[PDB]
RNA sequence: CGCGACCUCAGAUCAGACGUGGCGACCCGCUGAAUUUAAGCAUAUUAGUCAGCGGAGGAAAAGAAACUAACCAGGAUUCCCUCAGUAACGGCGAGUGAACAGGGAAGAGCCCAGCGCCGAAUCCCCGCCGCGCGUCGCGGCGUGGGAAAUGUGGCGUACGGAAGACCCACUCCCCGGCGCCGCUCGUGGGGGGCCCAAGUCCUUCUGAUCGAGGCCCAGCCCGUGGACGGUGUGAGGCCGGUAGCGGCCCCCGGCGCGCCGGGCUCGGGUCUUCCCGGAGUCGGGUUGCUUGGGAAUGCAGCCCAAAGCGGGUGGUAAACUCCAUCUAAGGCUAAAUACCGGCACGAGACCGAUAGUCAACAAGUACCGUAAGGGAAAGUUGAAAAGAACUUUGAAGGGAGAGUUCAAGAGGGCGUGAAACCGUUAAGAGGUAAACGGGUGGGGUCCGCGCAGUCCGCCCGGAGGAUUCAACCCGGCGGCGUCCGGCCGUGCCGGUGGGCGGAUCUUGGGACCGCCCCCGGCCGGCGACCGGCCGCCGCCGGGCGCACUUCCACCGUGGCGG
RNA sequence: CCGGACCAAGGAGUCUAACGCGUGCGCGAGUCAGGGGCUCGUCCGAAAGCCGCCGUGGCGCAAUGAAGGUGAAGGGCCCCGCCCGGGGGCCCGAGGUGGGAUCCCGAGGCCUCUCCAGUCCGCCGAGGGCGCACCACCGGCCCGUCUCGCCCGCCGCGCC
RNA sequence: UGGAAUGCGAGUGCCUAGUGGGCCACUUUUGGGAAGCAGAACUGGCGCUGCGGGAUGAACCGAACGCCGGGUUAAAGCGC
RNA sequence: CCGCGGAGCCUACGCCGCGACGAGUAGGAGGGCCGCUGCGGUGAGCCUUGAAGCCUAGGGCGCGGGCCCGGGUGGAGCCGCCGCAGGUGCAGAUCUUGGUGGUAGUAGCAAAUAUUCAAACGAGAACUUUGAAGGCCGAAGUGGAGAAGGGUUCCAUGUGA
RNA sequence: CGACUCUUAGCGGUGGAUCACUCGGCUCGUGCGUCGAUGAAGAACGCAGCUAGCUGCGAGAAUUAAUGUGAAUUGCAGGACACAUUGAUCAUCGACACUUCGAACGCACUUGCGGCCCCGGGUUCCUCCCGGGGCUACGCCUGUCUGAGCGUCGCU
């Protein structure tokens, strides 16, 4: 809010003895404003309680290692079809969830070929659900230049541009991402992992150099390696059903 | 999606410019589509509406296949008046009903040197675009 | 005011600080503006290195930093003279000049001289008039291999095992440091007492 | 005792110019409080801050060491990070509080006075001519005036400079008037103007749609354009636009290349001889303010008042001595930096008419005060005025009809239309003021596909219908498991490896080591890792199976379980 | 006692900085780019990504003294002129005592149709054993300071 | 032979709000003729707490509280 | 094995069993499928065959905060779930702004002697105009003119909001 | 029985909350970064066919010219523009024009009073009257002219 808001008037309290509250009051005469309260959060026309200030902390810094951790977790979840369907990404008839298409797509120039490719990869139902989700936002955001809302579609990861951005630009829901500039805000759209991603083979092969294996450090980032697992086997059922654990057990007490 | 950093997408700014536009900008804002036959003859899709233009109404209460003549272009009100698009007041007199030019189709345009010139400009520009795409 | 254990804090918020608060919301904007200024300058001086003139090697002046070497303001008049470069032609060639720098030692002088000779050999000199060349460079190295340098020109950047001999093995490192500090402290008064004893 | 010259002054509506005032967010020079904190209060703090005064610019100020440092030294100013809440100051209380080094952004250096040499070489004005000519510069001439020896100009300024002698190389320039093209790489460099795609298709909804279905090709059409506005409601394709190193037209430019005219046309080393500096200023005493600066950091008033192998600084006063460092009392200078005023723009996890600027509106307006000054309230008919013609009562306001509209339960302060308060209708009640909690009872409005009350599975009968079932054969798809192969691999050897590193050795190149990947051989395991045989099992389709099997519906006031 | 005639709307622990403790996450004797820079005009994007040949720097990794300054190894086993306590050599690598979750060994028991002689796994287990963290106590080491006392070193023979 | 009885699971660290006007009663007790006055000790209570009884009542007597059905009591009662 | 078959379970932050207990100011903590506004995701969510809002002797849910459905009115937007962020919840503050009651058809329309008859215009007359009576200011006036100050209030015609 | 009073519901009203909307703000950021004696900022008074305020303008006054555009403006009226013998409207804006105060400038702040030089009309070189035009402020710089001085001197 403005620093002058509510404080541009000249107003002093009348003091006690006048059968009125001791709030500051506008001086003078000959208008409705005379004698009215001022300088108070409880007064009409006064300033707010704790006026908002521009030097509020708007920005947060996250550690580089944690930011890289979040990207690795988002990538790993994008390869599990259960997690991607749990995002509502309509991955059926898609041949492989880690979808890899050739590098000719990078050279695409017309939106017609962008649409035809999505139709051939059976990723077009994702765009149709994005079309079905186009509606008007509820609230004041309609007066704040945010009138229309829609859901997210597939993310396309490329290596070289060569016109791929322009070809896929007009299709709603599609987000274009450079493999060397992976953005967590576009891989986990609402903090939720499991966004559908389509990769070019150049971006797919670059991905091992970018984040490294567990035997190799990252080649394109100095001093980085993948996070380690604190639990090698996550299959609780198999671990519990293994004869080693079962042999160490006491008989269960089913009687109620 | 708009990329020009000098073109506004703001609701208030676009509405303000529309609602207190100067008269010559209101002329191009009040453009109407040409007929399919006219779009075939001249390679033009739309022209700004003008007095003594033969149009038909394609939306609203007065929609139909009747052809009428534009008798008034009230640019301040953003409406045009057509010959037969009218109603009766309580008294008995007849008043024209304003129709937005975006809801009419030009079936015959008044032809003069200025109108021929801008018809040729719009066809030349479109033909260049088609050649560039090819 | 104080409540149990804590720190005695003395914040400097007694001076109407809210009128003088520097917010950095224009920080990204001044990075683009600085960047576009660099790119425009590089094009305007296109063949020239766009990183400024060549700076000399300089030693940092304090015990904390005298093991490091950085870039100085300009080559001194003594090293320019030894290299054989006129002080009024160095600026045109691309050599920074610092007329107010001295040369206490010779290794630092020779290091900066050799740096100047390496720059001169690596330099391409375009003729003033392209049609009529004179005492410049050849066509092969001028219009075929001339490129604008990207970073700073000549970037400035910062013992085999042997058998220990009996002499250095029997060396009193701590003892020598202690006597050395005593000798410096007592040097003046030892001489005064010797002079008084002589009298 | 007249006429001259110079000096110091004066007048002029003398010929040409220049200053004033405003704005003031940012900037420079002064002046300068108290509220407040110290739980009192005077020093301190607030604070060199608010108020007051003066002066500018698109930036200002600062600025090329009378510097830092004490190091193996750095090297103009300005800004950012850090130094650092540190050294230091402080009724050593409350509190205050920098700098150097280091990393960055930017980076650029120069000019006099003095000492000298050169016949004042210099400058202003006025004419004339050749010019050139966007609103004014060049060359000459002037037997044209003036300034200037009480000192203009050229050379030259601490990094030394000048003058002679020797040797070397020999000049790579500037300005004005003109043409070339890239017409500045973010596409033209900038400003302005005009343009450039695809449904308003078929059927339906509506007062009106931009709504809902559909549109052979696998999918209506364009998409480098699915930003946003407008349009009777919600629009990629109705319109303006939007995207595009898209098109066309006019104008204004800079940087390069060529033509003419004008000016200048000289350097660099080595040796020898000379020259070399800013005074009522520095410094000292004292007083007052100021600073983190403490036996005085900075500033100023008064008194004293210099020197020249001198002077200043070296964060504790002084004497002696050594060392380091710079060269004050003259001057100019872009960039990086600032910007609550101004001219244009863009955007927003902000507010949504008691909010957000006081001000969404004829708002610094109405109105108030003598004045300095104070300072509001106030948005919304409807898609479209289609804003109610006409009849009738009344003097009219105001009604009753009629009419417009999808709607007047939208009728010009008219979207929706709460509560407080009131009028009327319906129901109920009423002498301990009302109102309340807990129990019931009566009456009333509404509700219950309320008004012959359940529904499932198996079995038992009666009679009806149709057939696959059970098994068997063919085809397809699944599930499971030493049989085989490809992988994923640890470890382990052979390297065409040819790779990355290493504070290992070198005799930059190499050797050595550790890993990384790959190739070949051996070696273990299937689960977010693949196939193929061979079985076993299951499902589906087809055939045969043609009725004591199977299945589907009905009836019994049937029996068992729920 | 004071405020409240009634209704609507507005109306009061917020933001910044600094600390302290607790808790979630990442890395870990390190950790952190936050200031700057590199990547197409930059809808989003004033975002995100990267620097490592930007880690300058901040905090931590060393304390103590006003300062000049100085600055953190313990044990076990053998040998010794000398018997006041110190020297020498190997092996490891912070000592000892009492508690101490957990872990290890374990006499004796429980048993698969029966008896006998075996191989095991498990279970109960008296007793022992190594002992985490932490606590109490006793030793030891660094800095300041005090008392006592005998030595050692040398470009400076020293008020070292 | 775990060296009396009875009962009970203990120990320990950090951070920490409110409070820092009290008042009443049995017993003891100081000043005052005394006071529903002023000042102390111990315990319980009111304050922070409603419930049955004392007609009424901060403190008395009984008893302390989630929403209910049955049964029974406390203190106190049982002419209306 | 003449049957080829055998309920439910286990959102493990889930489900189940057993035992004891339940006062509370100041104050502390936990949970909230309680509520408000905006943002990122998601509901192939809802909506002109009717959104928000408002009213309700209707049907209900929850200990409660509150919520869902029916009906009426309205006419264009709105909500659920996973997270994010607040200018996020009112009975008080002689609170601020606006609106409204009872008082109450009440107090009051009482300073300077005084009005009456008839007519005219007019829808309408105690109050206007004309005429006739009765009275007052009584020349230091309730008269005739100016200065300050006001600024069209002056004059004619018309209206009666 | 009413009346009166209370409660509830329906409907109607003193009222303008809620919801939806927004040519407005606020905040951040970018590029520019320009007033004035050639008369600025700010005031005053005027200007439209009917027009008070806001707005725009200055005696050529809700605008002239020019260029671009290309058929309107509009509340009513009137007449342009024949919509090329080149032009309604709007935008742009480089030409022209720009009343009185105001740093404010002949003196003074009252529509007060001058002076000098010209022009026109009455009379004729009264410049007497009327009208019009140009000058007539302070400080200060270079130059110019006219001067002063028992200032310093020279020739007399």
């Amino acid at each position: 809010v403005s620093e002058l808001a509510g404080h541009q008037t000249s107003a002093e309290s009348w003091g006690t003895g006048r059968a009125v509250a001791r709030i500051p009051r506008v001086r003078g005469g000959g208008t409705h404003r005379s004698g009215q309260g001022a300088f108070g959060n409880m007064c009409r026309g006064g300033r707010m309680f704790a006026p908002t200030k521009t030097w509020r902390r708007w920005h947060r810094r996250v550690n580089t290692t944690q930011k890289r951790y979040a990207i690795c977790s988002a990538l790993a979840a994008s390869a599990l079809p259960a997690l991607v369907m749990s995002k509502g990404h309509r991955i059926e008839e898609v041949p492989e969830l880690p979808l890899v298409v050739e590098d000719k797509v990078e050279g695409y120039k017309k939106t017609k070929e962008a649409v035809q490719l999505l139709k051939k990869l059976k990723a077009w139902n994702d765009i149709k659900k994005v079309y079905a989700s186009q509606r008007m936002r509820a609230g004041k955001g309609k007066m704040r230049n945010r009138r229309r809302i829609q859901r997210r579609g597939p993310c396309i990861i490329y290596n070289e541009d060569n016109g791929i951005i322009k070809a896929f630009r007009n299709i709603p829901g599609i987000t274009l991402l450079n493999v060397s500039k992976l953005n967590i805000l576009k891989l986990a759209p609402g903090g939720h992992v499991g966004r559908f991603c389509i990769w070019t083979e150049s971006a797919f092969r670059k991905l091992d150099e970018l984040y490294g294996t567990w035997r190799k450090a990252a080649s394109l980032k100095s001093n980085y390696n993948l996070p380690m697992h604190k639990m090698m086997n996550t299959d609780l059922s198999r671990i519990l059903k293994s004869p080693e654990i079962q042999r160490a057990l006491r008989a269960p007490r089913k009687k109620i | 999606m708009k990329f020009n950093p000098f073109v506004t997408s703001d609701r208030s700014k676009n509405r303000k410019r529309h609602f207190n536009a100067p008269s010559h900008i209101r002329r191009k804002i009040m453009s109407s589509p040409l007929s399919k036959e006219l779009r075939q003859k001249y390679n033009v899709r739309s022209m700004p509406i003008r007095k003594d233009d033969e149009v038909q109404v394609v939306r609203g209460h007065y929609k139909g296949q009747q052809i009428g003549k534009v008798v008034q272009v009230y640019r301040k009100k953003y409406v045009i008046y057509i010959e037969r698009v009218q109603r009766e007041k309580a008294n008995g007199t007849t008043v024209h009903v304003g129709i937005h030019p975006s809801k009419v189709v030009i079936t015959r345009l008044k032809l003069d040197k200025d109108r021929k010139k801008i018809l040729e400009r719009k066809a030349k520009s479109r033909q260049v675009g088609k050649e560039k795409g090819k | 005011a104080p409540s149990r254990n804590g720190m005695i804090l003395k914040p400097h918020f007694h001076k109407d600080w809210q009128q003088r608060v520097d917010t950095w919301f224009n920080q990204p904007a001044r990075k683009i503006r600085r960047r576009k200024a660099r790119q425009a300058k590089a094009r305007r001086i296109a063949p020239r290195p766009a990183s400024g003139p060549i700076r000399p090697i300089v030693r940092c002046p304090t015990v904390r930093y005298h093991t490091k070497v950085r870039a100085g303001r300009g080559f001194s008049l003594e090293e320019l003279r030894v290299a054989g470069i006129h002080k009024k032609v160095a600026r045109t060639i691309g050599i920074s000049v610092d007329p107010r720098r001295r040369n206490k030692s010779t290794e630092s002088l020779q290091a900066n001289v050799q740096r100047l000779k390496e720059y001169r050999s690596k330099l391409i000199l375009f003729p003033r008039k392209p049609s009529a060349p004179k005492k410049g460079d050849s066509s092969a190295e001028e219009l075929k291999l001339a490129t604008q340098l990207t970073g700073p020109v000549m970037p400035i950047r910062n013992e085999k095992a042997r058998v220990i001999t009996e002499e250095e093995k029997n060396f009193k490192a701590f003892a020598s440091l202690r006597m050395a500090r005593a000798n410096a402290r007592l040097f003046g008064i030892r001489a005064k007492r010797a002079k008084e004893a002589a009298e």
